[PDB]
């Protein structure tokens, strides 16, 4: 591509594609082989996928052909990391954390409950019993 | 609703998102996967979504069979109306990226390609791991150049000529696999 | 029970064995210390309703230890949706006389809520099957409790693993399938209104009540087993029961 008295020296793509925009043939002139230029043009002309910084909530996007392949922090996850983990305590969810029952209050938190038999311990989360032989719980095991 | 049809793994170094059809009328989705002969764990809630992102769960061993199933709901919400995938055990499904080489140090009459470690999805001890860490033995870096190279580590050494300023392009390959065996080429890099 | 082992001397002490006439009916699960949940289909062919024992603490058949708590069955609460001689609507809850004592081979098994057991147990892939009843298709029965564990299945898959037979039921909203169509395992006759409990964060429910299912661990078929999910809020209306007549009482259901 026509920049004047810049056209005087022969090829060399650190300057002609390294530094300054490559066109298609500028390749091929460069490579001979058109194959050659495949394994070149294939990603030169592809781009950073991750020039939109597509990752959210602390994410570390990593290039590809054509994609991008984000990394996201502990408590997210999703293509983008959009989904915050922390958000998630709902009931449909492996019972909200609760030991016995599960109660939502989409809203504010869910709460947990126990069966006939059972309290509430410290936590908010498990139960443990109040009568001397509660139900499904096999004496001789323990 | 109807029941969501096509469904299919995009799964690339481990971030498997799988996605099916078709955009949601009147509709939301559930997901549903699990270890065939364990319990079903629900994932992506009531998603208006038509994918959704199971990586967290397979990167818990990557080498089980996992199989999966998108729910049909109707808008204000006997069993619903649902469609299976296919069993997907990751580390032979799962792609490999593309690699990129990080340094060609010219040391005399040969040359050391270095290729930049791939980081898998594989959360382990904080930082994640890399392809060599979960493939191990199984994985080979391949290299290009003006003419074919094989490494079990990162770097090639090659023995070049004097003066004559080559070429390079590197690829990641489990030889093992009869399909997916290997990636796409690098971003070529010359002397 | 087709394929399964001997459960141990005090680890499935919520089985109710059924008898009416000194003779092996069906079986039951405990689910406090009055009440007893077993299927509707076993009480087809009695006459006899005030002859209805129900032991808990048995294990051995062919032999008397100081765990056995025979008492008697005074009402046998049925929906009367119900048709003899079908399998849908398959339930039946049990009063007895005199309560049962709780003790470390006699404990009742968790009737859980709704949701919870539709959404949380439901998930859960395998249960136990309890019960002294054919150990093959066709064959003698256990004189030892016999325990097995199946995984449940929803109902769009039971039907397309099943081979076809076209004089067979429906697989409702009531009932749900559970094991292995190979033919390698699944419960039997003289299994009925066994438990089918699920383990949970370290309690047992219950989610089944062993219903029909045709043969005997056969290849291309599973068990077909009721829900008690669907069940829970009438079981619940029904325990608060005052005393009604007869031994028999058709409750109506919805
Ligand atoms: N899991 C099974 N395959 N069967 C369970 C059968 C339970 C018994 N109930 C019934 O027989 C009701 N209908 C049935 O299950 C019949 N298919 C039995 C005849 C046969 O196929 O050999 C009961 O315990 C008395
Ligand atoms: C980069 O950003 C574009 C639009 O902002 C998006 O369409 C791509 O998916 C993302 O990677
Ligand atoms: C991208 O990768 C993740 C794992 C964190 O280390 C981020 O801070 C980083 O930017
Ligand atoms: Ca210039
Ligand atoms: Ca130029
Ligand atoms: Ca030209
Ligand atoms: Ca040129
Ligand atoms: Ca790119
Ligand atoms: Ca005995
Ligand atoms: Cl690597
Ligand atoms: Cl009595
Ligand atoms: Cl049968
Ligand atoms: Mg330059
Ligand atoms: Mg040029
Ligand atoms: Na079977
Ligand atoms: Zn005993
Ligand atoms: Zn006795």
């Amino acid at each position: 591509a026509n920049a004047f008295l810049e056209e005087l020296r022969p090829g060399s793509l650190e300057r002609e594609c390294k530094e300054e925009q490559c066109s298609f043939e500028e390749a091929r002139e460069i490579f001979k082989d058109a194959e050659r230029t495949k394994l070149f043009w294939i990603s030169y002309s592809d781009g950073d996928q991750c020039a939109s910084s597509p990752c959210q909530n602390g994410g570390s996007c990593k290039d590809q052909l054509q994609s991008y392949i984000c990394f996201c922090l502990p408590a997210f996850e999703g293509r983008n990391c959009e989904t915050h983990k922390d958000d998630q305590l709902i009931c449909v969810n492996e019972n909200g954390g609760c030991e016995q029952y599960c109660s939502d209050h989409t809203g504010t938190k869910r709460s947990c409950r126990c069966h006939e038999g059972y309290s509430l311990l410290a936590d908010g989360v498990s139960c443990t019993p109040t009568v001397e032989y509660p139900c499904g719980k096999i004496p001789i095991l323990e | 609703t109807v029941a969501a049809y096509n469904l299919t793994w995009k799964s690339t170094n481990f971030k498997t998102i799988l996605e099916w059809e078709p955009k949601p009328v009147n509709q939301v989705y559930t997901v549903q996967i699990s270890t065939k002969s364990g319990d079903w764990k629900s994932k992506c809630f009531y998603t208006t979504d038509t994918e959704c992102d199971l990586t967290d769960e397979i990167v818990k061993d990557v080498k089980q069979t996992y199989l999966a199933r998108v729910f049909s709901y109707p808008a204000g919400n006997g069993e619903p109306l649902y469609e299976n995938s296919p069993e997907f055990t990751p580390y032979l499904e799962t792609n490999l990226g593309q690699p990129t080489i990080q340094s060609f140090e010219q040391v005399g009459t040969k040359v050391n390609v270095t290729v930049e470690d791939e980081r898998t999805l594989v959360r382990r001890n904080n930082t994640f791991l890399s392809l060599r860490d979960v493939f191990g033995k199984d994985l080979i870096y391949t290299l290009y150049y003006w003419k074919t190279a094989k490494t079990n580590t990162n770097e090639f050494l090659i023995d070049v000529d004097k003066g004559e300023n080559y070429c390079f392009s590197v690829q990641a390959v489990i030889p093992s696999r009869t399909v997916n065996r290997k990636s796409t080429d690098s971003p070529v890099e010359c002397m | 029970i087709v394929g399964g082992k001997v459960c141990p001397k005090g680890e499935c002490p919520w089985q109710v064995l059924l008898l009416v006439n000194g003779a092996q009916l069906c079986g039951g699960t405990l689910i406090n210390t009055i009440w007893v949940v077993s299927a509707a289909h076993c009480f087809d062919k009695i006459k006899n309703w005030r002859n209805l024992i129900a032991v808990l603490g048995e294990h051995d058949l062919s032999e008397h230890d100081g765990d056995e708590q025979s008492r008697r069955v005074a009402q046998v609460i049925i929906p009367s949706t119900y048709v003899p001689g079908t399998t849908n609507h398959d339930i039946a809850l049990l009063r007895l006389h005199q309560p049962v004592v709780l003790t470390d081979h006699v404990v009742p098994l968790c009737l859980p809520e709704r949701t919870f057991s539709e959404r949380t147990l439901a998930f859960v892939r395998f249960s136990l099957v309890s019960g002294w009843g054919q150990l093959l298709d066709r064959g003698a029965t256990a004189l030892e409790l016999m325990v097995l564990n199946v995984p449940r299945l929803m109902t769009q898959d039971c039907l397309q693993q099943s081979r076809k037979v076209g004089d067979s039921p429906n697989i409702t909203e009531y009932m749900f399938c559970a094991g292995y169509s190979d033919g390698s395992k699944d419960s039997c006759k003289g299994d009925s209104g066994g438990p089918h409990a699920t383990h949970y964060r370290g309690t047992w429910y219950l989610t089944g009540i062993v219903s029909w299912g045709q043969g005997c661990a056969t290849v291309g078929h599973f068990g077909v087993y009721t829900r008690v999910s669907q069940y829970i809020e009438w079981l619940q209306k029904l325990m608060r029961s005052e005393p009604r007549p007869g031994v028999l009482l058709r409750a109506p259901f919805p």
